[PDB]
C-alpha cells in the first residue's frame, strides 16, 4: 500500500520539478539575452 | 518487482532537486551581475 | 482459455518477477507467433513462454501463434499497471497551483527588478 | 474482428464489445457468469456494457468473453486478459499531456514575464 | 436466419431395426437439440447439447453429428418412438426449429 | 548429503536431523531447537555456511551447506539515458555557475 | 512524501530572500 | 422441477387484441428467460420471441414484429404475451417455454393455449 | 573450508569452484549434470567458472556442487543454495552510496568554485 | 530511499542558516 | 599422486577355491575399479564403481572394500580366469592403475 | 557399441617425431572423453593422459609430461597423440579407450598400436 503511494507520489514531483525546471531555463534565457544586449 | 523502479524514480527525483538548485543559483548570479551593471 | 476453440493462445501467470509471459497450446516444437498478422519469430524447445517485456512497459494487443496447421484464434492482451500514474487529489491540486503561483511571482519580481 | 474497449476513470473499468449488434451478449470471467442476475451492484451489465465499479488486482482480474445468448463461450472470436491496477482518481500521463502542459506553462510563462518587463519599462 | 431442413419428412419402419433423422442446416452451428412431440400435446426435450438425454428419456436414443449435418439414431424402435422430432439451434442471432419429421411403426 | 533448507513464510530455516553448528555467515537465531535453526528473513540476504551431521543411515556421511540470498531489497534499475541526461544536465549547470561566478568576479 | 517539498520550497523562498536582504546590506 | 400453466381456450374476432399469459412456479423466475413458440395445425413449430425477466430485455424475430409485445411480471412471476391485428393464420397453439443456460435448450414448456378466431 | 564465490552482473550469475586446481571442475544443478556440454547457450562452464545468463528464481536455481573429473558427486559435503532475485540493469544501491556521491558532488561543486574565485581574483 | 529527502533538507539549511549568521553579523557590525 | 600397489602380485591355484586380491591405496579413494586383461589382447572393463559388474561378465565376480583398501573375490574359479587384473581409481587428480596381479590355473 | 580403429606397426627413430591414432566412431564422440594407456612388455599400465573432444582440456601426469601431446578432431571423431624424442624404453602398446561419467570406467578400449624403436 505505501509502495503505490510513494510511486505516486513521486511521479507527481518528478512532474513538477521539471515544469520547474522548465520555467527557470526560460527566465535564464531571458536574463541572458537581456544581459548580452547591453554589450 | 515494486521497490526496483521506485527507488530509481526517487533517485532521479533528488537529481532534479539538485539541478534545480543549481540553476536557482544560476539564475540568481546572472540576476545580481545584470543590476550591478 | 477455450478448449475446441481455436484459441490456443493462453497467458502463463503475472509477473513474479516483473515481466509477463504467453504460451501458446500448439503441439509442435516450433511456433510461429503473430500480432495483427505480422510474423515474429519462431521459439526453441529450451522455453516454450515467450514474453511481451515487462509488465510495467504496458503490453497490449492482439496476439496469436501458427504452430502446425492453421492460424489461431488472437488473444487481446491488455496491461495498464499505473505505471505513469500522478494522483489527482485535492492536495496534490492545491501544491501545484501554489508552486505555479510562487515561482510566477518570484519571476516576475525578478524580470521587474532588472528594468535599468 | 473489433477489438475491446477498456475504459478506466478510477476504480470502474467499462468493458465494451462492439461486435455480435442486434443481440444479448453475455459476460464471463474465468469461466463464471458476471453481469447477469446477480444481487451485487458493483458488476453491471447493459447494452454490450460491462461496468466493474471498485475494480480489483486480485479477484477482479483474468479473462473477459463477450458471446451472444445462446452460442457457447468457445465460439467467440477472442479473449481479454485485462490486468490492470486501479485507483481512485490516479490519472496517466501520456506523452501528449505533458507536451500540452509542459507548452501552456512555457507560453503562459513567458506571456507574463514579458508583460511585467514591458509593464515596468514603461512605467519609468 | 439459419434455416434447418430435415429431409427425411416421412419415416415408417418396422420395431426393432435402425432408423437415423438427419437436420441440416444452411451454416455451420455449434450444436443442436432434438424436442419429442406426439399427437395433441405438448413437446418436450428429448436431447440437448446434441450429445446428452433428459430425464425419462430410453437409453436406445443416441444422436450426434458436427459441421453443418446432424443425425439423430434409433437402436432399436419400441411402440413410443412414435411421434414428431424438431431440430434447433440458437448458435446464430435467432432461434430456429426444423421443418419436422413424422416417424410412424409399420406393420 | 544435501542439508535440506526449508523456506516457511518470509523466513529461511536450516534444516538438520541433529545439531547445526555455525561456520560462518550470518550467525542465526535459535528459534525452538538446533534441529531448525532460523537465520531470519528472506530479504534480509542471509548468507552463511553451517554444518551438522546425519542420521541412521548418515551417520558417517556428514555434510555442510552455504546459503546465499541476493534478494533485490533495494535495488535500482538504472537506466541508459536518465543517468547519462542527468550527469550531462548537472556538468552544464556547473559550468554555468563557473560562468556565473567568474562574470560576477572579474566583471 | 509532500513534507520534503514543502520544506524544500520554504528553504528556498527563505535563502533567496536572505541572499537579497545581504546584497542589500552589504551594497 | 419447473411447472408451467397455460389458459384454456380464448376467443376472440379478426382484429382485437388478446393477452394470454404463462404462469411459472418453483423456480427462481427471475435467472432464467422465457421463450415464446407457435404452432399451426397442420405445420412445425416457429419462435415468436423471447423476454429477460431481468431488466425486460426483448427478442423477436422479421416474422413476429410489430405483431407481438411480451411482458413480464414478478409480484406473480409470469409471463404475458398481448396479440392484435388478428386475421385467419393466426388461429394456432402457442407455448411458453424456460430455457437453461448450461443445457441450451427448452427444457419445460407450458399445455399451450388454443386461439380460435373468425367471424 | 573456501566458500563459492557468487557474482551476479547483470541477469549473469558466475559460480567460481575453489578447493579444486588444475584438474577440471564439474557443476551438478539438484543432481542434474551441467556445464560445459554445449547444449545450451546460457550455461558455460569456464575454466573454473560457470555462467549462468538469464537467470531464473525458479527454473534455474536450487543446490549446486562442483566436483572434479573422476569423483563422485555423493562425495562432495559441500553444497551451495543458490536462491536469489536477478534482474536487467538492477544495482545493489543503498543510501550511503547516494550521501557519498552527494557529498562528493557538492565537494567537486565547491573546489571548482573556489578556484575559478582565484582565479578571477589575481586577473 | 525516502531518506533523500531529508539530505537535500539538511543541505539548504545548513546554506540558509551560514548565510543567516553571515547577514546578521555584517548587519550587526560596523 | 595416490600410489596403488598390490601386494598379493602373483597368483596360482587350482579351479574352484576362493581367490581374493587385494588393492592398497596411499590414500583414502571413494571407489576402485578392475580391468581384466590376457596374454596378447586388450584390457576390457571388468568391475566399475567397486561393486558392479560390466555386461558378460558371470554373477560369480564379487569386488568391496573402502577406505584405503579393495578387494576382489572369485566365489569358485574356472579354468578362464587365468589373466592379469588391475585396481584403478580417479578420485585424486592422475587416473592412477594398479601394479597388477597374474593369475594361472595349476 | 563403441568401436576404437587403431594403427599398426609403426617404425621410427631414437629422437624423430611419431603421431599415432585413434578412430572412434558409432556415438557422440564430442560428448565423452578419451583416455590414452601405455603398457610395456613385461610391465603393467601407465595412464599418460585424456583429452575432452569439446574444447580440447588435456590432462597428463608429471611422467609423461612434455613428452606426448594430444589432440581430437571432430571432422573425423577422432583422437591424434604425438610423440618426440623417443628412446629405448618408449617402444611400447597404445591403448586409447572412452570414459563413462555414469559408471567411473574405461567402458571401451582399442586394440592398441605397436611402436617399435631402433637404431
Ligand atoms: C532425517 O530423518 C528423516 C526421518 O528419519 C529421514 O526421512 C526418511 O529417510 C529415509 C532414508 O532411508 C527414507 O527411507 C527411504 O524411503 C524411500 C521411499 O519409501 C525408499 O525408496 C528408500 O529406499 C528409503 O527406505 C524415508 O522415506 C524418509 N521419511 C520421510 C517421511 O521422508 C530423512 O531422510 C533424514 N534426513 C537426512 C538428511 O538424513
Ligand atoms: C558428528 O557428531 C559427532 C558429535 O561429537 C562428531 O563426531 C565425533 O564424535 C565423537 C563421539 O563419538 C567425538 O569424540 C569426536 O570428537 C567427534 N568428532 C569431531 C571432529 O568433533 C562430529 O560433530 C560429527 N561428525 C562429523 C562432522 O564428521
Ligand atoms: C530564480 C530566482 C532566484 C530569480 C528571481 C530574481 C529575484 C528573486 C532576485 C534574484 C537577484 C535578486 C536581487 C539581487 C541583487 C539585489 C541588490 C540588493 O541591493 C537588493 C536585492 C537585489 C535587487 C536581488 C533581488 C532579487 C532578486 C531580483
Ligand atoms: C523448428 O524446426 C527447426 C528445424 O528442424 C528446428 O530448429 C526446431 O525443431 C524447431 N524450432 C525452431 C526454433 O526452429
Amino acid at each position: 500500500n505505501d509502495t503505490l503511494l510513494l510511486q505516486l507520489t513521486n511521479t507527481s514531483a518528478y512532474y513538477m520539478y521539471l515544469l520547474l525546471l522548465l520555467k527557470s531555463v526560460v527566465y535564464f534565457a531571458i536574463i541572458t539575452c537581456c544581459l548580452l544586449r547591453r554589450t | 518487482v515494486h521497490t526496483e523502479k521506485v527507488n530509481m524514480m526517487s533517485l532521479t527525483v533528488l537529481g532534479l532537486r539538485m539541478l534545480f538548485a543549481k540553476t536557482v543559483a544560476v539564475n540568481f548570479l546572472l540576476t545580481a551581475k545584470l543590476f550591478f551593471l | 482459455q477455450s478448449i475446441k476453440g481455436n484459441h490456443l493462445v493462453k497467458v502463463y501467470d503475472y509477473q513474479e518477477d516483473g515481466s509477463v509471459l504467453l504460451t501458446c497450446d500448439a503441439e509442435a516444437k516450433n511456433i510461429t507467433w503473430f500480432k495483427d498478422g505480422k510474423m515474429i519469430g519462431f521459439l526453441t524447445e529450451d522455453k516454450k513462454k515467450w514474453n511481451l517485456g515487462s509488465n510495467a512497459k504496458d503490453p497490449r494487443g492482439m496476439y496469436q501463434c501458427k504452430g502446425s496447421q492453421n492460424k489461431s484464434k488472437p488473444l487481446q492482451v491488455y496491461y495498464r499497471m499505473c505505471q505513469n500514474c500522478i494522483e489527482l487529489n485535492a492536495a496534490t491540486i492545491s501544491g501545484f497551483l501554489f508552486a505555479e503561483i510562487v515561482s510566477i511571482f518570484v519571476l516576475a519580481v525578478g524580470v521587474y527588478f532588472i528594468a535599468g | 474482428q473489433t477489438p475491446y474497449k477498456v475504459s478506466i476513470s478510477g476504480t470502474t473499468v467499462i468493458l465494451t464489445c462492439p461486435q455480435y449488434p442486434g443481440s444479448e451478449i453475455l459476460w464471463q470471467h474465468n469461466d463464471k457468469n458476471i453481469g447477469g442476475d446477480e444481487d451485487d451492484k458493483n458488476i453491471g451489465s447493459d447494452e454490450d456494457h460491462l461496468s466493474l465499479k471498485e475494480f480489483s488486482e486480485l479477484e477482479q482480474s483474468g479473462y473477459y468473453v463477450c458471446y451472444p445468448r445462446g452460442s457457447k463461450p468457445e465460439d467467440a472470436n477472442f479473449y481479454l486478459y485485462l490486468r490492470a491496477r486501479v485507483c481512485e482518481n490516479c490519472m496517466e500521463m501520456d506523452v501528449m499531456s505533458v507536451a500540452t502542459i509542459v507548452i501552456v506553462d512555457i507560453c503562459i510563462t513567458g506571456g507574463l514575464l514579458l508583460l511585467v518587463y514591458y509593464w515596468s519599462k514603461n512605467r519609468k | 436466419q439459419i434455416v434447418l431442413t430435415q429431409s427425411p419428412a416421412i419415416m415408417s419402419a418396422s420395431p426393432g431395426e435402425k432408423v437415423t433423422m438427419t437436420c441440416s442446416a444452411s451454416s455451420s452451428v455449434s450444436y443442436m437439440n432434438w424436442y419429442q412431440q406426439k399427437s395433441g400435446t405438448s413437446p418436450k426435450r428429448w436431447i440437448y447439447d446434441t450429445s446428452k438425454l433428459a430425464s425419462g428419456v430410453p437409453a436406445h436414443f443416441r444422436g450426434s453429428g458436427s459441421g453443418t449435418s446432424y443425425s439423430l439414431t434409433i437402436s432399436g424402435m419400441e411402440a413410443e418412438d412414435a411421434a414428431t422430432y424438431y431440430c434447433q439451434q440458437w448458435s446464430s442471432n435467432p432461434f430456429t426449429f426444423g421443418s419436422g419429421t413424422k416417424l410412424e411403426i409399420k406393420r | 548429503f544435501k542439508i535440506p533448507i526449508e523456506e516457511l513464510e518470509d523466513r529461511v530455516f536450516v534444516n538438520c536431523n541433529t545439531s547445526i553448528t555455525w561456520v560462518e555467515g550470518t550467525v542465526g537465531t535459535l528459534l525452538s531447537d538446533i534441529t531448525r535453526l532460523d537465520l531470519g528473513k528472506r530479504i534480509l540476504d542471509p548468507r552463511g555456511i553451517y554444518r551438522c551431521n546425519g542420521t541412521d543411515i548418515y551417520k558417517d556421511k556428514e555434510s555442510t551447506v552455504q546459503v546465499h540470498y541476493r534478494m533485490c531489497q533495494s535495488c535500482v534499475e538504472l537506466d541508459p539515458a536518465t543517468v547519462a541526461g542527468i550527469i550531462v544536465t548537472d556538468v552544464i549547470a556547473t559550468l554555468l555557475l563557473a560562468l556565473g561566478v567568474f562574470c560576477f568576479a572579474g566583471h | 512524501p509532500k513534507l520534503c517539498y514543502l520544506l524544500d520550497g520554504i528553504l528556498f523562498i527563505y535563502g533567496v530572500i536572505l541572499t537579497a536582504l545581504f546584497l542589500r546590506v552589504k551594497f | 422441477q419447473v411447472q408451467l400453466q397455460q389458459s384454456g381456450a380464448e376467443l376472440a374476432r379478426p382484429g382485437a387484441s388478446v393477452k394470454m399469459s404463462c404462469k411459472a412456479s418453483g423456480y427462481t423466475f427471475t435467472r432464467y428467460t422465457m421463450h415464446w413458440v407457435k404452432q399451426r395445425p397442420g405445420q412445425g413449430l416457429e419462435w415468436i420471441g423471447y423476454i429477460n425477466p431481468s431488466r425486460g430485455y426483448t427478442n423477436y424475430n422479421q416474422k413476429f414484429k410489430d405483431k407481438a409485445t411480451l411482458t413480464t411480471d414478478k409480484s406473480s412471476s409470469t409471463a404475458y404475451m398481448q396479440l392484435s391485428s388478428l386475421t385467419s393464420e393466426d388461429s394456432a397453439v402457442y407455448y411458453c417455454a424456460r430455457y437453461y443456460d448450461d443445457h441450451y435448450c427448452l427444457d419445460y414448456w407450458g399445455q399451450g393455449t388454443t386461439l380460435t378466431v373468425s367471424s
